């Protein structure tokens, strides 16, 4: 075979050639920190979260896009990747809104999650943080601007999977901002599935909003109907209610998306 | 009129405790160990916080320590105020019971200004304290101090040379030292025997290694050089305080980890990583790593530990309560032998059982 | 010898105190949970659990509360393989179904695919 | 670091013994007994005048609870069921939804008062100062039923005590 | 790592690491694991047919002298075949030291019992026997101790509910307490709290 | 702390105690009911630099149990400590 | 008031006759205390 | 000088302490010599009560034997001498020295699972 | 801001009546059902908008740490207002 | 398959304690219907213990049945030693439960529990 051998913490794995870091942790049972980075979307590392440490190496590489060199040792855990990670988060958490509680992203956000296990546990952002406009993009997508940490997810997803090519980021700098540009609605046949794949609560269900919270809710996963495609999803209850329906993860049939009519 | 056989039947308090303790986090399952020994709230707040910090491998403030060992031995006041007052009650004496019952609601009070209950405060927590002393609760606590010596020397001169005091203790549920190790006593009931055994001494937690005091030791195994040693233990607990309270440093009064303690409402309306944190230990709670600790304390009833098993999540996985009382209670049908129907009520008050902790 | 030869199944069911209707009408589902599609971390993933069929939930007429009759409709257990899950159901007498583990595939991802030369694969925007 | 409560040896001269036999035949511990009963019997008890005189509380105390507002009349509770999460006893009970002007507020906010454990953990884990524990501990009921509190009940505490509620949050919000 | 951190005791985890090298060699014949924790406590994983022999050693050696048993503790881990572990706490009063002592039972396998040993056990694994089904062969008087009369179950089995299975009313027509299957008013609600995201990396376990 | 003196010597003659100078009932000695508002500290960790969390990680720094000995010459006995020292006794009142 | 009485005895309420319609000349009640007074007399503050 | 109370209830003073501990570490001796030499119990245990012996023989006085046989009174030295010698029975009878019985399930001592 | 339904029962601020052949009315007979009269809905419409200078303004529902956590407000747009999250006290941009 | 025995070796010994428990609880239903005043009558307590004797009559195991005959034992012993009260006796007669819906039609008609 063309397998190289790599290192992750000093153990070995044989690794397929093109295989990024990212990958290359995973295939040893370790999940790097991403905000930006989705095994649904194409590459972009602009978030810069997966900063690892490659030993004999005095700079981080981004995991999600570095493919692995025969020999590296992965250092997934070392000091300055610890401090790749709470710098990062600390840009991150800077311009963030104290939006938690009234934000439905909270109890099952990557951002609240990942500031706990990878981030500091305090501020010193002594500033005034920035405030965005809002966009109205639907009646499906409720859309909350300032909690956007411009992963670009929404712009990949809506380019790559959904087809539609009208979700941009315009500006530069600390004012880029994700929108349309204009009063668009962003009516596609997968339009929700961006509630999914954002990391915050920049993109919630609108008729999901403020109804519900993810400790609460139970789990029950089960078949789409709207059509013959046989979508796995979890209908999510509460107390012997229906709150939502999210995907399931089935390779074969629904990647991890689902219709809008489905959800 | 003599005792064959005692059976305690128990189990009438029995709350399936250490299984709710399963399904909720860990600050959510301090509250119970206010619950278990019921007069002796903080101390097992104390034991329970000390299993979590050794498993969470941080340490509390030294303010927060120097707190703890301020309110465990006001919490030994209140439980030994209880132990011989309910023990004289129920052999008869029943004066100093409301005469110390006083001394007690105002430690009550000092509980109250501390927490904001009077008995189950939920204030001693894994990582510290729940929140600062209130401006003026020292001087309260020292002008309590200075008074409470007098209490103890009118219980003392209304039982211990009484010679009906006498006649139902001195020769009632005599325990030798080889057997009381066997049966799993601790405190009281191994140092009437004259074990030189105390926790804070041999095995010490917060800051007892820093504080100086005695430690009263029996001769005889009975009941009432149990009784000295609890009234002994008293006024060590007094002179304690009066360590704390000159010693007490400044600082903080939680770890200053806000991934364990919560941070402070005012940085939590502030700052973007305390209200994340703040958000996630009150809804998930931290994460313990992995491992099995059995943690004890000198509680005033004896060892009171707690075996707590983690598997990396916020919630316990078992938490087995080891209560003083629950051997005790055991070793109630070997003391209770050779001896009369009217010694057993003294026999069950001379062993400070609490059937919250014995029943769990 | 001290070591007797039991050839029988394993059958506790008489012993557990479980009462006949929680046994022979439940059905146990043993699965792998499916990862939170809000979130893209993995680590509740990692274990088999074993639930199961939910059973009637009611509106309280006092309170509008969520009254249940079912005791286990709160039993989620916790299993490091497939087998230790389907042995502890066989010895409990509970019908059981099993979902195999669901993996994400290996994908091929390159960040140079991005800006292929004449490929259909290039971001129009970044 | 140690003492020996109770190892004393009795002295055995004719003074000590006719001591110990005077205590014997005339009971001078029992009129020592006495003579304590007797001193507190003329002391001032100690007993207050209920309920004319109340038992002194602190600002911490935690009684009845109080879904409290802003200084506008709008209700501090956006929703966020973080209480009802750290409910150790699970006595909270929230249901949430957009009203007409798209705020997020509750449509049920319900405590079981006799699941409530009194903890206050639910008034510390609240980020708005929302729900607290208020200064009543005078609230028994006659029906089990009258202790199951809805958001009505819980806004009406939060009316009738805000006066006392809000100075005591005055008094201790600089030590939490 | 001053202030927040909990400073490491290296003394006694390399006395507790001897010690333990001690009581896996002296009694080879049960020892399976000897372990010593990061906050220093050693445990002894024994078979469970040395459950005599290992904690009367512990007892009576001179260099051990395990005079007290603080506490006697199962655990419901039903992924094991062997889903009971049986958990000895001690207490060495001569030379300051605790141990633990561990072993396993299944369902049907009675453990010896340890009242020979330790008489402070007669109560402890009688509350195994009421708590989790254990059996404890040769114990003096082996009943339940905390349930009611008539339970049916070992509640603190994992599969046990938490509500259990009956509860209790007054019934003015039999004029008597009787038992009826659990209706809650408000079922207990199940919150499922843990992150998805990996929260210690020392305690990851190698994949399949 | 208003009974007459001869109530007062009644009382300290038969308890035998100087009764008025250790009050079982509290007066203006307590503390006041409205205190002066706190200015609490702050811990170790509120810095502004040199404050990187995994330089003070409590929960990461904590390990799996040492194996010391798993069934996958002249050596000395030891004990899981050395023996405890004596207890002394008090200086300060033995009762002896 | 009454300062020389001790800690408990110092601060009390004489109640109305007649509150909210109800006759409470001998039926006094420990809730009939408004709230703006409750502080004071459970002694949560120095001032009324 | 003849010692009043050993201060442990129970265990009563030992008129002659030397050759009651002489007696007892010879028996142990004694029980020892029948186990096998390769046993780590034995080595072991030969070892301390060897140094116990050479100990007792080489102090006349009680006080000072008390304080470097450092296992407190001598009356419950000579009580760990008898528990010793219980023990040393009991591990004839048992034979621990031999190899493990059994192994456990492969899985059996993972935690976390 | 309660309103009554044909039945003669307060509608609550949710917008809780029972049916008038619901027989849960029962509970209220002889007895009452405890509204609250001062409806959040009506009481924070009741506030002036505030018209600042700044493009992103600060709520933190006054009081300093007695009020929400501080967020910040955008106020772009010229057509609607910007509304605290929180409080629900809303802000205009003055120009 | 080599498993350590509770007390029987094989099936025999562990149909002798199932025997000897049963004549032990056939004896003492007469002294329990006097002595907790029930309302039942000897035959019908009989009856009671014959039906939870024929409840577990289909176990293969000695060991499981061994467990059962331990736990009859503690019954017992619960009995005779008046340790349960008469509400423990009567739990076994499940008489103010209501008799459940046995056949398809009835437990559609009155709800969803198969
Ligand atoms: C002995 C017989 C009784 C003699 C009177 C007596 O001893 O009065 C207590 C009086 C005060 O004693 P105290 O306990 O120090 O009182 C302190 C109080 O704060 C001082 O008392 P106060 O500050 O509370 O003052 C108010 C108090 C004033 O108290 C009195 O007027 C005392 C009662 C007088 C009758 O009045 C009341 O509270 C009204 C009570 C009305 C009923 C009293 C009982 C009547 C019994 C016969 C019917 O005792 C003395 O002055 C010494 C003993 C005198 C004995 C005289 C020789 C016989
Ligand atoms: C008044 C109320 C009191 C109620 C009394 C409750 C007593 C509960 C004790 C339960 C003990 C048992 O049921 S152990 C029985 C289980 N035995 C077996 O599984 C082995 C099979 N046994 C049988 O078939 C038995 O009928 C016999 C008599 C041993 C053999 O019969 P086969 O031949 O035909
Ligand atoms: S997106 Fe996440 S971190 Fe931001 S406000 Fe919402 S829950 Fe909090
Ligand atoms: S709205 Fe969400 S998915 Fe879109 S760029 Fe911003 S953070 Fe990423
Ligand atoms: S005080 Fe405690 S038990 Fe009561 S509602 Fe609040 S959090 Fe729940
Ligand atoms: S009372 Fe507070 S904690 Fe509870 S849901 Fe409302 S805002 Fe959140
Ligand atoms: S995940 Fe690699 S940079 Fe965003
Ligand atoms: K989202
Ligand atoms: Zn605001």
């Amino acid at each position: 075979s063309n397998l190289i051998e790599v290192f992750v913490d000093g153990q070995s794995v044989m690794v397929e050639p093109g295989t990024t870091v990212l990958q290359a942790c995973e295939k040893v049972g370790m999940q790097i920190p991403r905000f930006c980075y989705h095994e649904r979307l194409s590459v972009a590392g602009n978030c810069r979260m997966c900063l690892v440490e490659i030993e004999k190496a005095p700079k981080v590489v981004a995991a999600c896009a570095m493919p692995v060199m025969k020999g590296w040792n992965i250092l997934t855990n070392s000091e300055k990747t610890k401090k790749a990670r709470e710098g990062v988060m600390e840009f991150l958490l800077a311009n963030h809104p104290l939006d938690c509680p009234i934000c439905d992203q909270g109890g099952e956000c990557d951002l609240q999650d990942q500031s706990m296990m990878f981030g500091s546990d305090r501020s010193r952002f002594l500033e005034g943080k920035r405030a965005v406009e809002d966009k109205n993009i639907g009646p499906l997508v409720k859309t909350i601007m300032t909690r956007c940490i411009q992963c670009t997810r929404c712009i990949r997803f809506a380019s790559e999977i959904a087809g539609v090519d009208d979700l941009g980021t315009t500006g530069r700098g600390n004012d880029m901002q994700v929108g349309t540009y204009i009063e668009k609605m962003f009516m596609s046949e997968l339009s929700g599935n961006i509630i999914d794949i954002c990391p915050v609560g920049a993109l919630t269900s609108k008729p999901y909003a403020f109804t519900a919270r993810p400790w609460e809710t139970r789990k029950t996963e089960s078949i789409d109907v709207m059509d013959a495609v046989g979508s796995n999803i979890v209908v999510s209850t509460r107390t012997g209610e229906v709150m939502r329906i999210l995907p399931r993860m089935h390779e074969d049939i629904n990647e991890e998306w689902i219709s809008d009519k489905t959800r | 009129e003599m005792v064959r056989k005692c059976d305690p039947h128990i189990g009438l308090l029995h709350r399936g405790t250490e299984k709710l303790i399963e399904y909720k986090t860990y600050l959510q399952a301090l509250p119970y160990f206010d619950r278990l020994d019921y007069v002796s709230m903080m101390c097992n707040e104390q034991a329970y916080s000390l299993a979590v910090e050794k498993l969470l491998n941080i340490q509390p403030p030294p303010r927060a320590q120097w707190i703890r060992v301020l309110f465990g031995e006001i919490t030994r006041l209140l439980n030994h105020i209880m132990a011989v007052t309910t023990h004289a009650l129920d052999i008869g004496a029943m004066t100093p019971f409301f005469w110390m019952f006083e001394e007690r609601e105002k430690m009550f009070e000092f509980y109250e200004r501390v927490s904001g209950a009077r008995m189950h405060a939920a204030y001693v927590r894994p990582g510290g304290v729940h929140q600062d002393l209130p401006l003026g609760l020292m001087d309260d606590i020292y002008e309590f101090s200075k008074n409470f010596s007098l209490r103890i020397d009118e219980l003392e001169e209304m039982l211990t040379n009484n010679r009906i005091w006498r006649n139902r203790t001195v020769d009632i549920g005599v325990v030798t030292a080889e057997d009381a190790l066997n049966y799993g006593f601790s405190g009281v009931m191994l140092r009437g025997s004259g074990i030189q055994w105390d926790l804070r001494k041999t095995q010490p937690y917060d800051v007892y290694d820093q504080v100086e005091f005695d430690v009263p030791i029996g001769s005889r195994g009975d009941c009432y050089d149990r009784y000295l040693c609890r009234v002994e233990e008293m006024r060590q607990s007094i002179r304690i305080i009066s360590q704390c309270l000159n010693k007490m440093p400044p600082g903080e009064i939680k770890v200053d980890d806000a991934k364990v303690s919560p941070p402070k409402r005012a940085e939590m309306k502030t700052s973007m990583e305390s209200l994340i944190h703040h958000f996630k230990l009150y809804t998930e709670g931290y994460q313990v790593p992995p491992g099995a600790t059995y943690t004890a304390i000198e509680a005033p009833k004896g060892e009171f530990g707690v075996y707590l098993v983690s598997d990396g999540s916020s919630r316990p996985y078992r938490c087995k309560i080891k209560a003083p009382g629950f051997a005790h209670l055991a070793g109630l049908d070997k003391m209770s032998k050779g001896h009369m129907l009217a010694d057993v009520v003294a026999i069950i008050g001379t062993q400070d059982i609490v059937f919250g902790e014995v029943d769990r | 010898t001290q070591l007797i030869t039991v050839d029988e199944k394993l059958d506790i069911t008489t012993l557990t105190g479980v009462p006949e209707e929680h046994i022979k009408t439940r059905k146990a589902r043993i699965f792998v949970p499916a990862r939170n599609n809000m979130q893209s971390g993995v680590n509740n993933t990692k274990k088999w659990k074993m639930e199961f069929d939910t059973r009637e939930r009611w509106e309280n007429p006092l309170m509008g509360w969520a009254s249940t009759a079912d005791p286990l409709s709160n039993l989620v257990l916790t299993f490091s393989t497939k087998e230790d899950a389907i042995a502890f159901a066989e010895k409990n007498g509970w019908s059981y179904d099993v979902e195999e583990r669901k993996v994400p595939k290996p994908k091929s991802k390159s960040y140079g695919a991005n800006f292929s030369w004449n490929k259909r694969t290039r971001v129009s925007t970044k | 670091t140690y003492k020996y409560v109770n190892l004393r040896e009795p002295s055995m001269d004719m003074k000590s013994v006719t001591d110990r036999a005077a205590q014997t035949l005339l009971w001078t511990e029992l009129i020592r007994g006495l003579g304590m009963t007797l001193s507190y019997l003329f002391r001032e008890p100690a007993t207050i005048n209920y309920p004319f005189e109340k038992g002194p509380l602190s600002p911490r105390f935690r009684g009845e609870h109080a879904l409290r507002r802003y200084p506008s009349g709008e209700e501090r509770c956006i929703a966020c069921k973080l209480c009802e999460a750290v409910c150790p006893a699970q006595a909270i009970t929230i249901e949430a939804e957009p009203r007409a002007d798209g705020s997020r507020r509750t449509t049920r906010y319900d405590i079981d008062m006799t699941k409530c454990i009194y903890c206050g953990f639910c008034q510390e884990a609240c980020p708005v100062d929302a729900i607290v524990e208020g200064p009543n501990f005078e609230f028994s009921t006659e029906t089990h039923e009258e202790l199951l509190y809805n958001k009505e009940k819980l806004l009406n505490n939060g009316d009738k005590w805000e006066a006392e509620i809000a100075a005591n949050i005055q008094a201790d919000y600089l030590y939490r | 790592t001053r202030p927040t951190v909990r400073p490491r005791n290296d003394v006694a985890h390399k006395q507790l690491s001897a010690f333990g090298e001690y009581v896996a060699e002296i009694l080879p014949k049960y020892v399976q694991q000897v372990q010593v924790s990061c906050f220093s406590e050693l445990e002894i994983c024994i078979h469970p047919d040395g459950v005599i022999p290992v904690l009367t050693f512990l007892r009576d050696h001179s260099n051990a002298q395990f005079k007290s048993l603080a506490d006697l503790t199962a655990v419901d881990i039903p992924t094991r075949q062997n889903r009971f572990e049986i958990v000895y706490n001690l207490l060495s009063l001569r030379f300051n030291s605790r141990i633990r002592v561990k072993t396993y039972t299944d369902e049907l396998t009675p453990v010896e019992s340890s009242v020979s040993v330790y008489k402070a056990a007669n109560w402890y694994e009688r509350e195994i026997w009421d708590m989790f089904g254990v059996f404890f062969a040769n114990h003096p008087d082996l009943r339940r101790i905390l349930t009611d009369y008539g339970f049916e179950g070992h509640p603190f089995r994992k599969d046990f509910p938490l509500s259990g299975y009956v509860e209790l009313r007054y019934d003015d027509e039999v004029k008597r307490v009787v038992a009826e299957p659990v209706e809650l008013a408000q079922e207990f609600r199940k919150f499922d709290l843990n992150s998805p995201w990996e929260a210690f990396p020392a305690y990851r376990q190698p994949p399949e | 702390a208003s009974a007459t003196r001869l109530i007062q010597g009644l009382r300290n003659w038969a308890s035998g105690r100087d009764l008025q100078a250790k009050l079982q009932l509290r007066y203006q000695e307590i503390s006041k009911r409205t205190q002066p508002p706190p200015k609490l500290p702050v811990g170790p960790s509120h810095r502004l630099s040199n404050n990187y969390y995994c330089a003070r990680d409590g929960r990461r720094e904590a390990m799996p149990p040492s194996i010391v000995m798993s069934s996958q010459s002249e050596k000395k006995a030891v004990s899981p400590a050395p023996p405890i020292k004596r207890w002394e006794l008090s200086q300060d009142e033995p009762y002896l | 008031e009454d300062n020389k009485q001790f800690f408990g005895r110092h601060r009390w309420v004489i109640y109305t006759t007649e509150m909210n319609g109800k006759n409470t000349f001998w039926d006094v009640d420990g809730s009939m205390v408004p709230p703006e007074w409750h502080r004071w007399l459970h002694c949560m503050t120095d001032d009324p | 000088l003849l010692k009043k109370t050993t201060g442990l209830v129970g265990l009563a003073v030992c008129e002659t302490p030397h050759e009651r501990l002489k007696i007892l570490y010879t028996k142990i001796l004694d029980v020892l010599g029948h186990i096998p030499k390769n046993a780590a119990y034995r080595k072991y245990t030969e070892q301390i009560t060897n140094e116990k012996l050479s100990i007792v023989k080489a102090e006349p006085d009680v006080k000072k034997l008390e304080e470097q046989l450092q296992g407190g009174q001598i009356e419950e030295v000579i009580l760990q001498a008898e528990n010793e010698l219980s023990l040393a029975r009991k591990m004839i009878q048992w034979k621990p020295w031999e190899p493990l019985v059994e192994e456990p399930p492969a899985s059996q001592w993972k935690w976390p699972i | 801001g309660v309103r009554t339904s044909p039945t003669g029962e307060k509608v609550t601020h949710t917008g809780q009546v029972y049916d008038d052949e619901d027989y849960r009315r029962v509970r209220f007979v002889g007895r009452q059902k405890e509204v609250n009269e001062n409806f959040a809905i009506d009481l924070i419409a009741e506030q002036p908008v505030s018209q600042v200078g700044s493009r992103v303004i600060s709520c933190d529902g006054g009081g300093g740490a007695l009020g929400h956590p501080r967020v910040y407000i955008n106020l772009d747009k010229e057509t609607k207002t910007g509304t605290c999250g929180y409080c629900g006290l809303q802000f205009r941009q003055q120009h | 398959t080599s498993v350590k025995p509770i007390f029987s070796r094989d099936m025999n010994e562990a149909k002798r304690r199932v025997r000897e428990l049963y004549r032990a609880w056939y004896r003492e239903v007469p002294n329990t219907v006097h002595l907790f005043q029930l309302d039942i009558s000897v035959k019908q307590g009989r009856d009671k213990v014959r039906e939870m004797f024929k409840k577990n009559a289909h176990v293969t195991d000695p060991r499981v049945v061994d467990l059962l005959v331990i736990k009859g034992k503690m019954e017992l012993e619960e009995t005779i030693n008046v340790w349960k009260q008469r509400t423990h006796v009567m739990r076994f007669f499940h008489e103010t439960e209501a008799p459940r819906p046995k056949d398809f039609l009835s437990k559609f008609y009155v709800g969803h529990d198969p």
